[PDB]
RNA sequence: ACGAGACUCUGGCAUGCUAACUAGUUACGCGACCAACUUCUUAGAGGGACAAGUGGCGUU
């Protein structure tokens, strides 16, 4: 009877390997129903880092000067219609829901070189929080314009967000744009 | 010459024990010092499958309490800190009865005479005075008064005649009868500080403690030098046998006890857990509180952890 | 501790030439009662009370008479 | 392109005309372990687990 | 013969008058989910099926619960039936059952026990407010 | 930083050298000897010196410090310096002795010696290092 | 010996303490079965944090 959520359980949920939790660890008191837990992202660096993939996904649409931070808003938006999804669906959107953006990722970023020029870049990594991240920022921007001055509006892309949330296989787009710009920087290997 | 076996461990816990006191006429209320706002009970039970269980928890205290005394009846104690302050507390009504803050300079140590007549406490104005319940002055001597502040006055430990013995961190004691009060003999220049002193059941001891861990004997008549046992470091406890005379005390990691014939300790046989790192530094002892006469013997360290064991005695 | 271990007095003095301005600071002296200084001593001002000479025997051994 | 897993055992610093990149060595710890050294970007703390998708990228240093 | 450390956070409290009687829950002077802001029901729920009934079934509690700020208010209810139940358990039962049952309950989350510090802080020197300065001119 | 000013590191020197027997491990039982023994006007400068208390109480469990020079230990490294073997090292029955010097201890008009052993001179005058 | 630190003020924390007829209340209480030795607010003699504990780097 300590199943997460109210439909989920962490007794099924097994990998049999405990070097591969770095994506979803519900293991301790971290393990959250619903993300409104507060917090300060930006009180120190690794901390940010520190954060549940999910949070950090579905706060950091803080963006604009007037839609800027409001934990009101993210709750609001994973709870609508995730509240419908959950009884419309029955079946298991896991497949989807993993497989295309959380191992859509790059696999390498750049870095500068020296002191001045402008014309390429150094290709470097990190342990793949960062990078994935750094994907999952620039999709922040990519799923607000795939809504800003767009059709599929916010509040209503449960399933994408589902899909940049979960685990392990490759579908996306802004993942795309930074493995052109992955396979550019890396041609100086 | 004593033989003993640890039996078990004991684990649950917030505040490590400090002091101890118990009286025999009443076993039902066990006490148990601690540190953060925290007093808790004990109960006897002498079983492997339930040796403990937290059944209730005593507040009240605003301060750490340096000496918990209790009267001879188990249905009163007192818990004054280091601030001058007091707690009255009563079985009879489990809350406060008598909160007293009357002392404006920083007291250590509070006692309840014997007969209920007079109250002592240490004030910082090299004077000693005693007091009623009454607020009425009765007794101040302000000639031959101890070099420095009064660590407390002490009575004998059971039912026999209450005997004023009065000690002092500033090495020097007085041992005085309720009619003369009259200073005998005063001997000064000792190598090491004085933490307290305690009172003999035959009438005949009254041992210190100090961090040379030499144990200060004299008689009752007047200040003749008997005998120098030794001693660790900063001694916080002794107590003799109730109805045998031995001394034992807890002056660091191990047991000092030692028989006032042989004065030496004869076998330190001891159980310690075993730590992975090589760094690990391991708690401190401070007392051993026998459970009613002897034949056991319970501990208290830093590793929130309480240890037992069970002694034949021989 | 500026504000009450030192004492300040600014004064003018009118000489023909013009005004001179003179300035005394005084750092008064720790001395617990009398008023002649303040009662706390500086802040990072550690005391430790002082041990005596002792040059003793071995063991003490009573001496009558 | 192997994926290995190994501990960063130094942070040695920045680089650029400003600074905008980060210096780690990591010791494999399946791969017969040895010291290499390679330049990293954002934050990969006090020695964790940085993964090599490739075993010849190195830090060009100074 | 008082023990009550009630329940609050940040701006808001919730008196936690608890008291031996019939053994119902009273929680947010209404029903229990349909609070009119609407916005955080569901953490309130975590506790009360996760519990059960039996270790709540004589718990009469009486809360005065005050304060603008859903933040506040909300979480220190959740604080509050912590803080509650630890008493209740403690100054009734044992520190047995206070331990295990409290430990369930605060090591389902942290964020009860405290609240955020940070306050707002005093408009400074010569600027619109406590870091920003005026523009300078040259 | 955490870096202690000389207020704190020679204050804490002091009460340790001064009542280093009633110092411990713990930092509340140094923090309670050292408001009872010294005079110290604040309570986070109290609680600084405490804290280096502890720390150089566990910096002289380990070994011997400059700093301080408490009474123990200058005792233990007094009795070390009075340690005298069973037999001298000097009295050794046999002393090697080059040809050179036995030379010599005839012009000393010693030379009746059995002690000494002469032994072969090291036929390599190979004693400088190579220059570069 | 100054300056730096310490220091002063200010925030952040009490199943603790000192008590309030301007916040806050218990089954011989009504206007209702069809004088709690003081804690949320206020403010005091105090407490609390020290790189203190652990791990790793450091003529350790």
């Amino acid at each position: 009877d300590i199943k997460l959520f109210g439909k989920w359980s962490t007794d099924d949920v097994q990998i049999n390997d405990i070097s591969l939790q770095d994506y979803i660890a519900v293991k301790e008191k971290y393990a959250k129903y619903l993300p409104h837990s507060a917090g300060r992202y930006a009180a120190k660096r690794f901390r940010k880092a520190q954060c549940p993939i999910v949070e950090r996904l579905t706060n950091s649409m803080m963006m604009h000067g007037r839609n800027n931070g409001k934990k009101l808003m993210t709750v609001r938006i994973v709870k609508h219609a995730f509240e419908i999804i959950h009884l419309l669906t029955g079946e298991n959107p896991l497949q989807v829901l993993v497989n295309a953006i959380i191992n859509s990722g790059p696999r390498e970023d750049s870095t500068r070189i020296g002191r001045a020029g402008t014309v390429r870049r150094q290709a470097v990594d990190v342990s793949p929080l960062r990078r994935v991240n750094q994907a999952i920022w620039l999709l922040c921007t990519g799923a607000r314009e795939a809504a800003f001055r767009n059709i599929k509006t916010i509040a209503e892309c449960l399933a994408d967000e589902l899909i940049n949330a979960a685990k392990g296989s490759s579908n996306s787009y802004a993942i795309k744009k930074k493995d052109e710009l992955e396979r550019v920087a890396k041609s100086n290997r | 010459t004593e033989q003993m076996t640890l039996r078990g461990t004991l684990k649950g816990h917030n505040g490590w024990v400090t002091q101890i006191a118990t009286t025999p006429q009443f076993p039902d209320m066990i006490l148990s010092a601690s540190r953060d706002k925290t007093i808790i009970m004990w109960k006897l039970t002498r079983d492997e499958t339930n040796y403990g269980i937290p059944q209730r928890a005593l507040r009240g205290h605003s301060h750490f309490v340096s000496d918990v005394v209790i009267s001879s009846d188990g249905q009163f104690a007192l818990s004054g800190s280091w601030d001058g302050t007091l707690r009255l507390w009563d079985l009879t009504t489990g809350t406060t009865t008598r909160r007293f803050v009357g002392h404006t300079k920083d007291v250590l140590s509070v006692a309840f005479s014997s007969d209920n007549r007079q109250i002592v406490s240490g004030s910082r104005d090299k004077t000693i005075k005693l007091w009623n319940t009454l607020g009425v002055c009765k007794y101040t001597v302000q000639d031959e008064s101890h070099s420095e502040w009064v660590s407390c006055v002490r009575f004998s430990p059971n039912s026999s005649n209450p005997i004023i013995v009065s000690c002092g961190w500033d090495k020097l004691v007085k041992v005085w009868n309720l009619a003369n009060c009259k200073l005998k003999t005063n001997h000064i220049g000792h190598t090491g500080y004085l933490n307290t002193v305690t009172v003999s059941p035959d009438g005949s001891l009254c041992a210190s403690g100090g961090k040379d861990g030499q144990a200060m004997l004299w008689d009752l008549n007047e200040g003749k030098h008997l005998y120098t046992l030794d001693g660790g470091d900063i001694i916080n406890a002794l107590c003799f046998s109730p109805n045998r005379y031995w001394l034992c005390a807890a002056t660091g990691p191990s047991i000092k006890i030692w028989d006032l014939e042989g004065k030496i300790i004869v076998d330190e046989l001891k159980q310690e857990v075993i730590s992975t790192s090589s760094k690990a530094e391991p708690p401190q002892c401070t007392s051993l509180a026998w459970s009613a006469d002897g034949q056991t013997l319970f501990a208290g360290y830093t590793d929130n952890l309480v240890r037992v064991w069970q002694v034949t005695i021989g | 501790p500026v504000n009450y271990y030192v004492d300040t007095a600014v004064r003018h003095v009118l000489l023909r030439q013009g005004v001179l301005g003179i300035k005394v600071k005084i750092m008064l002296p720790w001395d617990p009662t009398g008023k002649i200084g303040p009662k706390k001593p500086l802040p990072d001002h550690v005391s430790i009370v002082e041990p005596k000479d002792e040059i003793l025997p071995t063991t003490p051994i009573s001496e009558q008479k | 392109q192997p994926i290995k897993l190994a501990r960063v055992t130094k942070v040695l610093g920045r680089t650029g005309s400003q600074g905008q990149c980060t210096q780690v060595r990591v010791e494999f710890m399946d791969d017969t372990s040895r010291s290499i050294i390679r330049n990293v970007k954002g934050p990969v703390r006090e020695g964790d687990v940085l993964t090599l998708l490739e075993s010849e990228r190195e830090a060009r240093r100074l | 013969q008082s023990v009550q450390v009630f329940g609050r956070k940040k701006t808001a409290t919730a008196v936690a008058h608890c008291k031996r009687g019939n053994g119902l829950i009273k929680v947010n002077g209404r029903p229990l989910e349909m609070i009119e802001p609407r916005t955080l029901q569901y953490k309130l729920l975590e506790p009360v099926l996760l519990l059960g009934k039996e270790r709540f079934a004589g718990v009469d509690i009486r809360v005065r619960v005050k304060g603008g700020g859903h933040v506040a208010q909300i979480y220190a209810i959740r604080q509050s039936i912590s803080k509650a139940l630890v008493a209740y358990y403690q100054k009734y039962v044992d520190e047995a059952s206070k331990k295990e049952i409290k430990d369930i309950l605060i090591q389902y989350d942290r964020t009860l026990l405290v609240a955020d510090p940070r306050r707002c802080e005093s408009k400074k020197f010569g600027g619109p407010g406590a870091r920003a300065r005026y523009q300078k001119s040259y | 930083g955490r870096v202690r000013t000389k207020t704190v590191k020679k204050a804490a020197r002091v009460i340790i050298e001064k009542y280093y027997t009633r110092l411990g491990n713990d930092f509340h039982t140094n923090k309670r000897v050292c408001e009872e023994i010294a005079i110290i006007p604040s309570k986070k400068l109290r609680n600084k010196i405490a804290g280096y208390v502890t720390h150089l109480m566990k910096r002289i469990q380990r070994g011997p410090v400059r700093g301080i020079s408490i009474k123990l230990q200058e005792e233990e490294r007094e009795r070390r310096d009075n340690y005298v073997p069973e037999v001298s090292a000097l009295d050794q029955e046999i002393i090697e002795v080059d040809p050179d010097t036995k030379e010599m201890l005839k012009l000393l008009d010693f030379g009746s010696l059995s002690n000494l052993q002469v032994t072969q001179p090291t036929v390599g005058m190979n004693f400088k290092t190579p220059r570069g």
